[PDB]
């Protein structure tokens, strides 16, 4: 009786997407939102039901933030390549001659593909084709990171691969995990026991250490091996000491 | 302490010895009273360290 | 005394095991000595004294 | 905003509820920042 | 210079003796490789001290 | 991939801490044709998955036990 | 490319999976009732 309660059940996702794509500089923000929100609805109610699937407002917000970042970095790259190729850089044509739909699809793939099970990927790509016809996704190929991964795998007796070769899927998962590590400050690796998760993140950490020059320290905690009091802390009932 | 040798007994002795040799952890599963702990102890009698 | 006499294992079991462990440790250490008979290398064995 | 300000006027606390991901904590923080208030978010548990 | 050569020569002699001195090992019943030559080793150590 | 990692560790890390490593390389050379796709081990494992076990059957449990006792075989040699 | 086929494919997968689940459980039950097989913890829970 001391609080006034309000039920907020169904957020206005379409308006949020519209406005927050309009603000970031997307000229087709209305069409982009009208295509992306129903796409998320379709992903929720067309793909196989898994305990590790989320298509709520948090996912859409992350997608649009990544879309803004990707548009910014593509504009930067276009400016850099034009400067070294000539002198014709002006904001108007760069903004006009920019594939916003490709940027959105790239962000959607980068954030949603790693979570998908094997058989759902064709469904996702078919949905993307249906909602965004003609647009294709071409992930950048990180040469230096792949070389560091191969060196670390050789050092630790791991089977590095590429493409369809033996170990190619594992390297794909490592690259996807790196992308999600850049995008998110919270990571989770779901998969049956002994699917390569531990070795995947260890190899990625070592590769990042050898590549960027900043060395990585990993603290491994078993949350359920200790009581929650020993995991987070205790407030002393008598002395109020933490 | 006395162990009457048996086909199953000697086979399990060999397998327990080859598993505990590198200090690899292992589990003996079976009905109660089957002889799991006696098999384990007779295997350790071959490893004085 | 321990190896030659066969009755001692029957009559003195636990200290037979103890001497066996001591003998294995002694043999390992003096094998380390044997592969490097140099005086200083033996002196440089970790925790030798 | 209307409901929360009505609660504030009556000197009553506010309780936005619903399924996770509907923007409840963010809505409260946005309202607090709109009025220029210092908003602290606490992740409560059984130890509180 | 010529006088101090005695001390440096003693140091070099001790260093080379202890870099080339080898423990005398002989087989023992094909079980181990035991050490002999205790007296000469002890005499060398005490004379160098 | 697991077979490759096992063989690489056998050919690289001595079990003592070299004749031991030479024995390891020879044994790895001998078991190489069996440790392959559609090999003896793979078919045996996929067949064992069809049998009933006291506990749930996990591939890595069997693989680790196999690698352990193969290391013991090298120790025996 | 047919969304209808995708939906029906999910539906048939789920239905078939739960179908062999229920049929296998009932087969275990009828074997237990005939005394053929021992009653396990999962079987104990299912019977109770
Ligand atoms: N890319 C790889 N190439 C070769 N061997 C690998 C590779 N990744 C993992 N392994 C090996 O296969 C096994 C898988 O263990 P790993 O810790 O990587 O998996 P996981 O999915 O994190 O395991 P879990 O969650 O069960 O602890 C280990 O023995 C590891 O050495
Ligand atoms: N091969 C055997 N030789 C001699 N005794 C045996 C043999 N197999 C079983 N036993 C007897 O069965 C008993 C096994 O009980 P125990 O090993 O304590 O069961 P658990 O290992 O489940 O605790 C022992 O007391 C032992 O006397
Ligand atoms: N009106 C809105 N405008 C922009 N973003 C919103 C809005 N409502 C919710 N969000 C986004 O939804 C995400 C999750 O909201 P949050 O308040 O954490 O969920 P919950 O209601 O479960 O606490 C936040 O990152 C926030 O940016
Ligand atoms: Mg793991
Ligand atoms: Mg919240």
């Amino acid at each position: 009786k001391l609080f006034r309660s309000l039920a907020m059940t169904k957020p206005d996702r379409q308006l949020i997407a519209q406005v927050m794509l309009y603000s970031q500089g997307f000229r087709t923000a209305e069409v982009l939102a009208n295509k992306i929100v129903p796409f998320f609805k379709l992903c929720d109610e067309q793909l196989s039901s898994q305990s590790h699937y989320d298509f709520g407002l948090r996912a859409l917000k992350s997608v649009l933030v990544s879309a803004g970042n990707v548009k910014r970095e593509r504009i930067q790259k276009i400016k850099r390549e034009k400067e070294e190729r000539g002198e014709a850089v002006d904001e108007g044509e760069i903004a006009e001659n920019l594939p916003e739909q490709e940027i959105l699809i790239q962000s959607v793939c980068e954030t949603m593909v790693p979570k998908l099970v094997a058989e759902d990927i064709p469904l996702l790509f078919s949905l993307l084709s249906d909602v965004f016809p003609g647009v294709q996704y071409h992930r950048g190929e990180m040469t230096a990171l792949r070389e560091e991964l191969k060196k670390v795998c050789q050092e630790m007796y791991l089977t590095y691969g590429d493409g369809e070769e033996v170990g190619g899927m594992w390297v794909e998962k490592v690259l996807q995990l790196y992308q999600i590590t850049q995008i998110n400050h919270g990571l989770m690796m779901v998969g049956p026991s002994g699917s390569g998760k531990s070795m995947a993140w260890r190899v990625l950490l070592k590769a990042l250490e050898r590549l960027e020059g900043v060395e990585g320290v990993a603290h491994i905690i078993d949350p359920k091996a200790i009581s929650k009091d020993h995991l987070y802390g205790t407030l002393d009932p008598n002395t109020r000491e933490w | 302490d006395v162990v009457v040798p048996t086909l199953d007994t000697v086979r399990h002795e060999a397998l327990l010895y080859t598993w505990l040799a590198e200090h690899k952890p292992l589990v003996l599963c079976g009905p109660p009273g089957s002889g799991k702990t006696m098999t384990l102890f007779s295997a350790l009698r071959a490893l004085p360290d | 005394i321990f190896t030659g006499s066969a009755d001692i294992k029957h009559l003195l079991p636990v200290e037979t095991q103890r001497f066996q462990s001591i003998s294995t440790e002694f043999l390992a250490l003096m094998k380390k000595v044997s592969k490097s008979p140099l005086v200083m290398d033996v002196l440089n064995i970790q925790g030798v004294q | 905003y209307l409901t929360m300000t009505q609660a504030l006027e009556a000197r009553l606390g506010g309780s936005p509820f619903g399924p996770a991901g509907t923007g409840k904590t963010e809505s409260v923080k946005a309202l607090g920042h709109q009025l220029g208030r210092f908003v602290l978010v606490f992740n409560c548990d059984e130890t509180f | 210079a010529q006088g101090e050569m005695a001390l440096e020569e003693f140091l070099k002699q001790i260093r080379e003796v202890w870099n080339t001195y080898e423990l005398d090992l002989v087989n023992y019943q094909n079980k181990c490789r035991l050490i002999r030559g205790w007296d000469d080793l002890f005499n060398k150590v005490k004379e160098h001290i | 991939m697991i077979f490759n990692n096992f063989l690489a560790r056998l050919r690289s890390i001595p079990l003592d801490e070299s004749p031991m490593l030479q024995i390891q390389r020879d044994a790895a050379t001998i078991m190489q044709p069996y440790f392959t796709s559609n090999g003896l081990v793979t078919k045996a494992l996929e067949h064992a998955f069809q049998l009933e076990h006291i506990m749930d059957l996990t591939r890595l449990r069997c693989l680790g036990s196999l690698f352990s006792m193969l290391h013991q075989a090298c120790r025996n040699v | 490319k047919d969304p209808l086929f995708r939906f029906f494919e999910r539906e048939v997968k789920m239905g078939a999976k739960l179908l062999q689940d229920v049929r296998q459980d009932l087969a275990d039950v009828v074997q237990v009732c005939e005394g053929k097989k021992k009653q396990t913890n999962y079987l104990r829970t299912l019977i109770n």
